[PDB]
């Protein structure tokens, strides 16, 4: 059967499927163990079994096809690819390989790839001729991602405020600066819903790092896309692995002229994870942050660009401030000028239970003339003039009331203009 | 006419044979045998080719045309077109 | 074929060349690897190969000819230079070398320079005996850089305002103090194009340290000259490496009676890069900076001088203020007035969407009488008096409107009197 359909069935259904196939004692083992046991039992019949995953080449030269359902966690059900296969089709980490697999032989441990059907949702012949990501020329964002759904619901207010504060375009390198208890999690969910509704073509990937287990399940139910997370139980090496898999998978899709959007939560937790993993170089900054530990996260954050040839990579990461940890403060100081889009959340606005808690004055974008039209830009300039003198708490209250009375932003503009 | 790549397991055995530079007993569906040595596996115009020599001929033939190969070391593995 | 012509080829065209030469799997690999593979294939024929680059001397006496196309990044395409070649001539870091190269032999991974043809765009023997840069006699700035085009367009007035605020000549250090979001990048682009247009003879070099990838490509396509940049993805050691290559190359051109101009953006990030990479000697100062570490950035900035023998070295650095950090202020406090020419930008004036954001009161150049004719000095002096009373914000509005209908500076001075 299909391997990816097994990983989507609930565990209760897997046991019933396994039990009527003759397997026993499947209830007390992990889901990955159950799937591996079922596949071996079905391999007895000699039927063809399919599978797919994302390639992760190890140091020794061989790789595995991890699955996004398990958040690219190493397990018994991973598919082994010999180094010759990586040579036969020039494959790099992050390639999405789908095809037939075979049961392990004597002395083997994992299922092995048998016949490659598609690479990156394309024929292997075409997928080998795609130019590498590093050879593509970065550009400023010029195609805008509009968050406004326009249905007039109260959940659309957060999206509409986002367009007024900081427009988001394809290939943007965003950064959301948020203190604790400022509604950061609900802000990302609105963005994910707006992206999945207005722009179904763009590939949406949500990356949660060092997150509570109950927050992961909530995100998976809501987000219409791919959600990969690593909870705080897992070691720091696990956090690095998931981030590497996501960014490499995103790069491979961009090389096929596709729009990829990555929502990261958070760049602070990711940077802390790298600080633990990398060996100490002897130069340690304030707060215990290694000097060269931040090189790896900046590679992740610096990959967001608008490719001239085609496609783009959009990264919208969140940075944590006012957490009481000096390690977070120094990490944030190294990402201040990196992004071309900045959105600030304020705890003071959140303390009054008025949402979203966006600090309008301190949030903006670079080269916003390209994203918006001439008339649209002037209206935002007119509005920003009104919001500039008033305080941050009054800025949102004034802006929320005006937006509530209307349905779309253009209606808000003409009402404000008159 | 159109070339069809062989299964991954078959390719690995051939590369293993080429790496060890051991004798190869090439077989076809017609019933002809060529007990010769294969040097290396190469590709050309998105079609991989196997160069195998008996006494310096170094003939180059398509992989999908090869039907069976046998040796005392590796298993007698037949290829599958489907 | 010629390496420099091969290196400027688009990657898509490079692949087609490799296919016609029998190479395969050239896609999905870096541009440097493609160049290295093609050169080896062409050298297999046996034809002569021409290559050129900027010499870099390692600590072990190794010499490599880096390329300006890749911003002097170490790679497979680099040409290896034996120590015997360095001893034969007066070769040091930054000496441009053009000559014929050979494919590597067994035990060699880099192409080797074989017959050096041109050094510093002249005969190899002439460069074997030249006066060192430090031995050259320093002198103040005598010549003046004309930053006027006369077209009277909307972009020409920005050059005029900075020209009126503080004249800049050849051979004196310059500093630009700019806050975040103050049109700093647009200011540098306007200066860079003006210099190339007015002074095609001088060698223009633009250096960007810790810059966003999308900004580098925009700068390269706009600035007519040489643009060398290192993004924030690269480690700290890369930032200092680029800086050393640029200054050493600038010195050698000066030794050959050439007036070169270096535009730096920004010295604060370059100084921060040195602090990270320079090993700690046990002395810790306020703001997490080291006095010995700071000795190198000032040497880079302090190398600008006018040579009596011939040529000059002009450096116009950029300093960042009120960025919210702590060590940034310490860097600025070390360069309060170390530069002969100083220009200030203000966030307030730029806030009203009126450009340029030049603060006339704060700006000022030392020994300005050596630059322009005495008759024009009174014209600037009376201009300062008429502009001193009103505030800096209103000063810019007065300058722009009065210069709106004026073509050149000479017309403005005559119209100012009447
Ligand atoms: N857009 C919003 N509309 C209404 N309430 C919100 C919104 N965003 C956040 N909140 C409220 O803020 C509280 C905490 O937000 P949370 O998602 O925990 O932020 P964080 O993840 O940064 O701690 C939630 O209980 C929620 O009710």
């Amino acid at each position: 059967m299909n391997l990816t359909e097994l990983k989507n069935t609930p565990v209760s259904e897997l046991i019933t499927l396994g039990e009527n196939m003759g397997l026993e004692n499947l209830a007390r083992m992990r889901k990955q163990d159950i799937i591996f046991a079922i596949l071996k039992q079905h391999a007895k019949s000699g039927e063809d079994i399919f599978g797919d995953g994302v390639l992760e080449i190890l140091q020794d030269g061989f790789g595995f096809l991890r699955s996004a359902d398990s958040s690219y966690l190493a397990g018994p059900d991973d598919i082994y690819v010999s180094p010759s296969q990586i040579r036969r089709f020039n494959l790099r980490t992050g390639d999405t390989i789908s095809g037939k697999i075979r049961p392990p032989k004597e002395g083997e441990r994992y299922f092995a790839l048998l016949k490659v059907n598609e690479v990156n949702f394309d024929k292997p012949e075409n997928a080998r001729n795609k130019i590498l990501f590093e050879n593509l020329t970065p550009l400023h964002a010029n195609s805008r991602l509009r968050m406004e759904r326009g249905n007039g619901s109260t959940e659309d207010l957060t999206a509409r405020v986002l367009d007024l504060a900081s427009p988001i375009g394809r290939g943007q390198r965003g950064l959301i600066v948020a203190p604790p208890k400022a509604g950061k999690t609900m802000l990302l969910q609105n963005i994910a819903q707006s992206i999945a509704y207005n722009h179904p073509d763009c590939v949406l990937m949500v990356l949660l790092i060092d997150e509570r287990p109950e927050e992961v399940t909530e995100m998976q139910r809501l987000v219409k896309g791919e959600v990969v997370a690593s909870t705080f139980d897992e070691p720091a090496s696990r956090h690095v692995q998931v981030a590497e898999m996501v960014i490499e998978k995103a790069k491979r899709l961009v090389e096929h002229k596709k729009d990829v959007i990555i929502l990261l939560d958070s760049i602070t937790r990711l940077a802390r994870a790298y600080n633990t993993v990398v060996p100490a170089s002897g130069k340690v900054l304030t707060g215990g942050v290694d000097a060269n530990a931040l090189h790896r996260p900046k590679r992740f954050f610096g990959a967001a660009r608008n490719v001239e040839e085609g496609g783009s990579l959009t990264i919208i990461a969140t940075a944590l401030i006012d957490t009481g940890s000096k390690m977070d403060e120094v990490i944030y100081e190294e990402f201040k000028g990196t992004g071309n889009m900045e959105l600030h959340l304020s705890r003071k606005i959140a303390e009054k239970r008025v949402f979203p808690a966006i600090d309008y004055n301190r949030s903006g974008t670079r080269k916003e003339e390209l994203l918006t039209t001439q008339e649209e830009l002037q209206k935002m300039w007119i509005l920003r003039k009104i919001i500039h003198p008033m305080g941050e708490i009054d800025a949102m209250e004034f802006l929320i009331n005006k937006l509530a009375m209307t349905k779309t932003n253009d209606d808000f503009f003409e009402m404000m203009k008159r | 006419d159109t070339y069809q790549p062989i299964n991954c397991d078959d390719y690995d055995n051939l590369e293993l044979a080429c790496q060890h530079h051991l004798m190869l007993t090439l077989e076809l569906k017609d019933g002809e045998k060529l007990q010769a040595k294969a040097s290396d596996l190469v590709s050309r115009k998105n079609v991989e080719y196997l160069v195998v020599e008996a006494a310096g001929e170094t003939r180059e033939l398509r992989l999908d045309k090869i039907t069976s190969f046998s040796h005392p070391e590796i298993g007698t593995v037949v290829v599958s077109e489907s």
